[PDB]
């Protein structure tokens, strides 16, 4: 569900984008654990203040370039289960219906 | 007699349930340690200990009296 | 873990009572 290297599905507007977790944030220690890991917030690494104090995660979007890595907290990063897949498919179908309404 | 555990279903259709007696509640092996036919009991682990204890007690008194 | 303790003391006393 939520672990280093594990898959995750995060909201982005009226649709979700699946990503893989790379860093796990610990707000209590002001620290993130990464994998090739006790280490402070990076010199170029930072998290938005609304998720600096929450359980944030560094994720990479699959099908997207490595430059689209994002720090997403528990607010949008959902638990990857059957409900998550069904709900991703549901909002994909709703996006398809919105596109068809824009067309026909 | 044959006993089997239920199969894995999608958690969309999974109907988890928790009892209230917490001491005596006859359940199948579909328990959870912490179409309305595949309800998995949330067993309240201490209830496992209790249920084991008086079960051993009954197994004693069947041959003791 | 005290409810179990008192319950088992009561059941054991009843058990010796039935097996005097």
């Amino acid at each position: 569900e939520f672990a280093l290297g594990g898959r995750c599905l995060a909201f982005h507007g009226p649709l979700m984008y699946e990503a893989k977790i790379l860093k796990i944030w610990d707000p209590s220690s002001k620290m993130y654990t990464s994998i090739p890991k006790p280490q402070k917030l990076g010199e170029d690494e930072s998290i938005p203040e609304e998720i600096i104090n929450g359980k944030c995660f560094f994720i990479h979007y699959q099908g997207w370039k490595s430059s689209w890595d994002e720090w997403v907290g528990y607010d949008r990063i959902r638990a990857y289960n059957e409900e998550n897949i069904a709900m991703k498919k549901r909002l994909a179908n709703e996006a398809k219906e919105a596109k068809k309404s824009l067309l026909e | 007699k044959v006993w089997k555990k239920q199969r894995l279903i999608n958690k969309k259709n999974q109907l988890y349930y928790e009892p209230l007696q917490k001491i005596g509640y006859q359940n199948n092996g579909n328990i959870q340690i912490i179409n309305q036919d595949f309800k998995i009991t949330q067993i309240d682990e201490n209830s496992i200990k209790y249920d084991f204890f008086d079960k051993i007690y009954k197994s004693k008194m069947v041959q003791k009296r």
